[PDB]
């Protein structure tokens, strides 16, 4: 049962009125223009158990996302494919749940990791990725520092040598099969202004969001509408355009941070 | 003999223009709504679009149970999408799915924008909805009964909600999606809009698509919640509506 | 750990004497006599993708009931016996299970279902009956309304071609092993006066209801008294013999439903 | 390979005639810490209750502004039968809860406790049938012991079918193999019934004559619940109704 | 997510001096020395349908404790021990899972019971020892209870013939491996005081207390500090000596009621 | 099968002497939208702690007249170990929770703050133990980030002991492996033990001196603690006790 939350920190109508008028004038409180987006950090292996693992910072986001991989059997209905389980977890559920199901679609529709290579023994054996995704500071736009810290924290993985049923974990056969790396762009839309990566305040005032995921060849690959709002239709059809030419930008950002 | 293999993949466009369920590509499956179908219920409607069929019951603005969960300035919606464990070819369990969290959270938001819940402080909307047969756009078909059931109940909204699913299926760009349509086909993208106000209330893709087909996809929705829209107006006022399936 | 309701749905001292006025001549605010069921609807195959359903209206209850057929292994205990397995779901727990129970025990202990012939392979497999009951509209008296909704989607239930490994669920083999409908009549104690089949109201200014569940040559196959208070002994004895000679006008008419 | 119930001449699998009670033993206030409690035995089922007396209630919107709120826990211990029962609660034990709780609150005056809740606790310590009474009446005494003002005391049996005989407080093996087990819970001096199930299967006549046995033997055992109330301790040999 | 618990009771400043007072001259409340412990006794075989149990009252507090063996396949990890699973219950959790593992702990790591001994067939089958245990009366110090009902209920356990596929439960082969019993003593910190076995009273005055398990040859077997306050150095240098000369005297009255 | 400890120079697995800390790294206010925030690392066990601090209790019946309620909740990622843990809360996660919070509360002047709650939440991201005590660490100087004011810091090292020897600060092969494994935390200013925990066998004169051990490293922690408060970034290379 979804209900309205009843935290959710009400900004009083005063301090929206000066948000909007900055926006007027096409800057932002941070002073990032409309279109910009925030600071990114990445740093991999965070986690030195993981498999692979990312600590993003974008702005004051901060997401830790890591990989633990593991031999099952293939599940009946899908006999010639690896697992990925993506798991979200905010620290500061429901908005956690809708956060991996988006990731989760965008990395496996996208086929940015194929799982039908994660395959060793067909039918008796696969590899299952655990994606684990921890938000540690809630700094706003938490969905774009997601797919970023999973993309990244897929491509710090490292496989091990298979005894054939059996993990040796001190050799490093290899990496996982990645075809190319996914970026979500998420547009939020405040009055009559659509502002690319939100910060905590601008998310608190804004109508609702939109949120992109972007193949390199910049084929829409996810489209995740979300908030208490509604927004036009000449302004999704805006943000997409805008949500487009960002992700060349954040793209090869992200390529630069993960190593060509 | 790489020769004879041919893609498991079943052909979704067939002969003429037309799907596996005989449609051409712009028509819509066919309606079928019933209002205040519930006695108990503050307001309640079925909806069915072809074959997936969804019952909303609202129990109408109340005070809350516990206190400290209310909201000062605003109503709460509580919603709540639920699949019955015989609306599927094979058995849902009952328990709910993180498919059905996301959905209900999704269904909730998009209300929230409708709804003048600023009218009600100090209490409590409740949208129940199940899915009696799914056959895919469930989450559509569930937010208008819901929304619609709304409407019954008496509680004022800015707009009614009217929604389709948009497809592209064997690289045609396809309008109101089969099971079989939604299984495979390359992309599913539900849209929720409050028509007279071109205001959209839910938006989603999952699967794959070109920034143009997008576009294009988003045109011929618009048309099918048009259509769709018209006869919501008409339930409202003949509280029962019975529309053959054909082109936008 | 089980409570009183707080939710107890409270009906003042006034509008309790207004009903009781009406019993003391023998007429209800429905015009009913105080031995009358209330109208009785049933549409069968309402939900078309199980394997068979009901929709039930009695009075404003409305239950809807469908059944979805299986195979499992039987369980280690009972070898020869396929499965039937209840469950109930109010809509508008605890008051769910109970009905689910009281529903399950009449329809098993009566035979009314015979689980020693859903065996296909006896050991190895056999067929599972998920009955599954939703109480939709909360008019009272919603158990009677369930014990219809049930028996009614057994009826209806299609049991499809067991290929030689799994089912081919387009061919129609044939019906449920049923040896006959079950009707649960409940009888209110209101005040001093027994009411067959209580609505809304009379259910909230009752003492106790109880509920007697019939096979059709009227054996009684299931007691269950119900609500915070007591009942007398001859209360108990009348009300049963009201309960049973209702029964008999109650089969026959879902028999009429049911087709013969 | 079903056992034979009732052998040619009368007697049960425990030798006891279709007319008499297990043994029964009753001690009132056993627990120190709880404003009442009760330890109640049927032949092998035993059952302990707690009472936690009238109290304001936790969180308020949860109380009633008239009444006192039951709160009734019927559970049973991992090794109070055969096989380990699991203690995580059954449907089955959340169902007799229920059951029990409506059967208290018939009994019960809550009206004289608004905003207060009554916390009723219940472990079965042994289970050879007709828990679900011994519980009850374990309850009831161990209200009346924490000086809860009721209607009445809860006395109750559970009277069966076995091979088409009619038999009175059932074995472990009788509610196992017997047509019909029906328990039933009264407050004797009112001739009033708290509690009334039946599973399996009877006619009407054998209803009324399991149901005019079951009277009988509830009166026998309310007898010593209200030994038990002045004495604090009672026990009773098996005895003919 | 663990919190200070709201709805314990607080007990007045008054009070408090009170029974430091009493302290203050080496004798309490009750009439005992600082270093006694409460009258103890213990009832072996109360609940009959156990596989072993004992009802213990220490002081007002009452713990029963009852065992029930069964047969499963060993753990893929310790495929040559049988398995003691340890499960405490409050009846007037958190409490209750620490209560559990600090039992649980003692028995293990001192070998009092040794699972290796509990193998049926190596890799196939392995004997498992359900523990559990029912806190009744909460009188204060319920874990030295705890530990003495469990090991209680242990010596008083009866295993059965292994007939083969099942367990023959008619014939007793024998009694479980055990070593040695084990005892938990607690120790109070009330002002500046140590007092051996808190009832209620103390342990809500109390600043912490820590409790020592020993092995009949006392050796320290677990330590466990609990409470919301602190214990300086020497406090619990002091605490384990005269923990460790009650054990004795405790471990000779705990051996006279189970035979030595 | 089984490992050696201590090698037949003197020295330890990760080649230390029995008397040597492993590294310590402390970073301070490393979260911006908590009130005060920490990590802490010792070797390859590292915590990160925030704290949300005191604020209007959520459900008000549930806060406390005089004290600020602390809510603590240890966890553990699913890759902070090397067989993936499951994210549901273990038994040990619920126990070593209430410990962390009970040991918080003799340290935290929660009179302070009436009707307040002060939330301490701690992740593990590295798992090599000593897991409780880097966990409760960082929360002790999350707090002091805070500035919520306490009677100390809390600093601890957990003291074992391998093959017969007693040994300072743990790995995860010691934890497994050694006869006794003793987490010891202390308030080292006032000379308050804050937790106390031992798994595993010691004779008493054993017990006695691991807990002398464990005070000196407890006091070389503490002044880095210390230091990391004013300069808020401390890093310390293994050495000797
Ligand atoms: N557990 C399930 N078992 C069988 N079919 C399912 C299950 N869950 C979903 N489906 C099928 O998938 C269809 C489409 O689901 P989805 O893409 O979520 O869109 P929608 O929710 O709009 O139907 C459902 O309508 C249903 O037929
Ligand atoms: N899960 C179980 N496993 C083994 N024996 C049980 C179980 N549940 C109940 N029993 C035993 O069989 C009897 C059957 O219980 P039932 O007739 O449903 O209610 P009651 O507990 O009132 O007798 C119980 O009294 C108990 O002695
Ligand atoms: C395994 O088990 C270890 C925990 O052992 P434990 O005895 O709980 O000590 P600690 O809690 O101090 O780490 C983890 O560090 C992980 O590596």
């Amino acid at each position: 049962m979804s209900s309205t939350p009843s935290n959710q920190n009400i900004i009083p109508i005063i301090k929206k009125e000066s948000i909007v008028s900055l926006f007027e004038k096409g800057i932002r409180q941070d002073g990032r223009k409309l279109t910009d987006y925030r600071p990114l950090s990445i740093t991999l292996d965070y986690a030195k158990k993981a498999d692979g693992s990312a600590l993003v910072k974008l702005g004051t986001t901060m997401v830790l996302a890591g990989t633990k991989l593991e031999i099952d059997k293939p599940y009946e209905d899908t006999p010639n494919q690896g697992n990925l389980i993506v798991n979200v977890e905010l620290l500061p559920d429901e908005n956690a749940i809708e956060l991996a199901r988006v990731v989760d679609r965008s990395l496996r529709d996208s086929k940015a990791l194929d799982l039908t290579k994660l395959v060793i023994e067909p039918g008796k054996s696969v590899w299952t990725v655990w994606l684990d995704v921890y938000v540690l500071d809630y700094g706003g736009n938490v969905l774009d520092a997601c797919t970023l810290a999973s993309v990244a924290a897929l491509y710090n993985t490292k496989v091990y040598k298979v005894e054939q049923i059996s993990v040796n974990k001190n050799e490093v056969v290899g990496k996982l099969p990645l075809n190319y790396p996914v970026v979500t762009i998420s547009v939020a839309k405040v009055d009559k202004y659509l502002v690319v990566d939100p910060d905590l305040d601008e998310e608190s005032i804004m109508d609702a969001k939109i949120s992109f995921s972007y193949t390199p060849d910049l084929k829409i690959v996810g489209i995740q509408k979300s908030g208490k709002g509604s927004m036009s239709l000449q302004d999704i059809d805006q943000a997409e355009n805008t949500a487009r030419s960002t992700a060349v930008k954040l793209l090869e950002e992200l390529k630069k941070h993960l190593g060509i | 003999m790489r020769e004879m293999l041919q893609v498991e993949r079943p052909k979704l466009i067939l002969d003429d223009g037309k799907r596996t369920d005989g449609r051409k590509p712009d028509e819509l499956r066919s309606i079928k709504i019933e209002l205040g179908v519930l006695k108990n219920a503050d307001g309640s409607a079925i909806f069915e679009m072809g074959n997936t069929k969804a019952i909303a019951a609202v129990y109408g603005p109340k005070e809350m149970h516990p206190r400290h969960l209310s909201l000062p300035d605003r109503a709460v919606l509580r919603v709540r999408y639920h699949m019955t464990p015989f609306s599927t070819d094979e058995r849902k369990n009952p328990a709910p799915s993180r498919r059905e969290i996301e959905l209900s959270k999704v269904i909730r938001e998009a209300l929230e924008s409708a709804v003048l819940v600023e009218l009600f402080p100090r209490t409590a909307i409740d949208v129940f909805t199940e899915i009696l047969q799914a056959d895919a756009g469930s989450r559509l078909v569930s937010l208008m009964a819901a929304s619609l059931a709304l409407a019954d109940a008496g509680i004022p909204m800015r707009d009614l909600i009217a929604g389709v699913a948009v497809g592209k299926a064997d690289g045609v760009i396809i309008l109101d999606l089969n099971e079989t349509e939604d299984m495979w086909g390359e992309a599913d993208m539900p849209i929720a809009m409050m028509p007279s106000l071109n205001q959209v209330t839910l938006f989603q893709l999952n699967g794959s698509m070109t920034p143009d087909e997008f576009r294009q996809a988003f045109d011929l929705a618009v048309k099918g919640i048009n259509i769709i829209y018209n006869l919501e107006r008409e339930a409202l006022k003949s509280k029962y509506v019975e529309f053959k399936e054909e082109g936008v």
